[PDB]
Parts: structure tokens; C-alpha cells; sequence
């Protein structure tokens, strides 16, 4: 719900999947066939400072970073699932078809009015020698934004939680794909602040590997994210400081 | 608790 600690505002909104009516309009907007099955549009998790500025994770904007609509399935598909309207767009990035899996590298939606934080890049990285030590979690909140079971080949899921200590608190955004018999994909955004600072760290992973290359791990972890982990591979990995506005 |  609501949690403060000094300018610190933490709020956490759990709430029902988003309905029929709203889901169809929403995925005509992103320009996607449909939303995941379980979409929390209303559910939230937000860091906000008193001066204004901040940050928070919703489905929403974690739904605007995936590849929407191109028109490619038509070739790809013998039938599709649902049609949608072809995306206006595009970027000078290469076209690539859309794929039902709902993967996002969303990073958070920073907050303000006019303050707000600027994003620069860091050499630092958020260290681990921190993470690993025990202090008491004065507060602790997990939050789900939207699952997809991918028509029971799998599952997609993205969630957001927080551990808040005495000084200093910690958050990491999951991403996790499991495409049974086939894929495991993984995208973490991680969240570092202690109290002295001026600034965030925030360092993002993204993890897959076939599944084919897991056959060596016990099958039983394929369901377990924290576990399958430190198997899969890093493509891609940025860290980026946060800089708290003047 | 204690995430990594
Ligand atoms: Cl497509
Ligand atoms: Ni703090």
C-alpha cells in the first residue's frame, strides 16, 4: 500500500486484471493483437521523493518497449492467434516479426513534474558485497504486472520488488520467458540507492539460452527464475547512474 | 527475503 521513511514515498498498488474492454482498446493503442491474459494495468510499484521526481513500474510502459505488429506473421503463420492493426512506424532499426511473447527491456518510468532524473551512463556496478549483507528489511513488497502462459507453451511474466533497509534499498524488475522445451529468457533491471548518496544505480541484464543447452541442468529449475539464472548466458548488460536533480 |  503506502510506506514513508523521511522524503521517501513508497506506494504499491495490487488490484484486479485489466477487463475485456479496456484490453482490446489498450492493444489497439500499442498496436499489438492482445494483451497478456493476466494484465495488471492498475497495479504499480513507485519510488517518489519529496521534491517530485522519482520512479515506478507499470505493465503499461513495460508493454510500449515490446515489438509491436508488423504484418510479418502473415508469412510466418499458416493461422494467426489475432490479427492486429499494422503498426504506423518504424524505426531505422531492422523490421522483425512480432512473436506473442510479450519481451520487454523496459527499465522503469521516471516521475516529475519538472524535477526529474537524469539518466548517465557509469562504470560503477551495484556491489554485490552490499547486497549480500544482512541488515533488517525494515519493508519489503512484491508486485505482479502481467503473466501470459503463451497458449500453455510456457510462461511470461513480469514482476517488480523491493527490499528496503535501515540506509539503503534495493528493487529488481524480472522479466521472465520460459518457452517450454525451447527457450529461457530472463531481463533484470536492478535498482540501488543508499541514503547519502545523490544519485541510483541501476544496472540491467538480459539473460536467455535454448533449451537445449540446459539439458545438463535438473528440469525442475526451469521453473524456478532465481535458480535457473547463473545458467543462461548475458547478452546484453548496461549500468547506468541515476543523477537526483539539483 | 534478501534478494541478490
Ligand atoms: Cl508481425
Ligand atoms: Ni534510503
Amino acid at each position: 500500500g503506502h510506506m514513508a521513511s523521511g522524503p521517501w514515498k513508497l506506494t504499491a498498488s495490487k488490484t484486479h486484471i485489466m477487463k475485456s474492454a479496456d484490453v482490446e482498446k489498450l492493444a489497439d493503442e500499442l498496436h499489438m493483437p492482445s494483451l497478456p491474459e493476466m494484465m495488471f494495468g492498475d497495479n504499480v510499484l513507485r519510488i517518489q521523493h519529496g521534491s517530485g521526481f522519482g520512479i515506478e513500474f507499470n505493465a503499461t510502459d513495460a508493454l510500449r518497449c515490446v515489438n509491436n505488429y508488423q504484418g510479418m506473421l502473415k508469412v510466418a503463420c499458416a493461422e494467426e492467434w489475432q490479427e492486429s492493426r499494422t503498426e504506423g512506424e518504424h524505426s531505422k532499426e531492422v523490421i522483425k516479426p512480432y512473436d506473442w511473447t510479450y519481451t520487454t527491456d523496459y527499465k522503469g518510468t521516471l516521475l516529475g513534474e519538472s524535477l526529474k532524473l537524469k539518466v548517465v551512463p557509469t562504470t560503477d556496478h551495484i556491489d554485490t558485497e552490499k547486497l549480500k549483507a544482512r541488515e533488517q528489511i525494515k519493508f519489503f513488497e512484491e508486485v505482479l504486472l502481467f503473466e501470459d502462459e503463451l497458449h500453455d507453451h510456457g510462461v511470461s511474466s513480469l514482476s517488480v520488488k523491493i527490499r528496503v533497509m535501515p540506509s539503503s534499498f534495493f528493487l529488481l524488475l524480472r522479466f521472465f520467458l520460459r518457452i517450454d522445451g525451447v527457450l529461457i529468457r530472463m531481463n533484470d533491471t536492478r535498482l540501488y540507492h543508499e541514503a547519502d548518496k545523490t544519485y541510483m544505480l541501476r544496472e540491467y541484464t538480459s539473460r536467455e539460452s535454448k533449451i537445449s543447452s540446459l539439458m545438463h541442468v535438473p528440469p525442475s529449475l526451469f521453473t524456478e527464475p532465481n535458480e535457473i539464472s547463473q545458467y543462461l548466458p548475458i547478452k546484453e548488460a548496461v549500468c547506468e547512474k541515476l543523477i537526483f536533480p539539483e | 527475503l534478501y534478494f541478490q
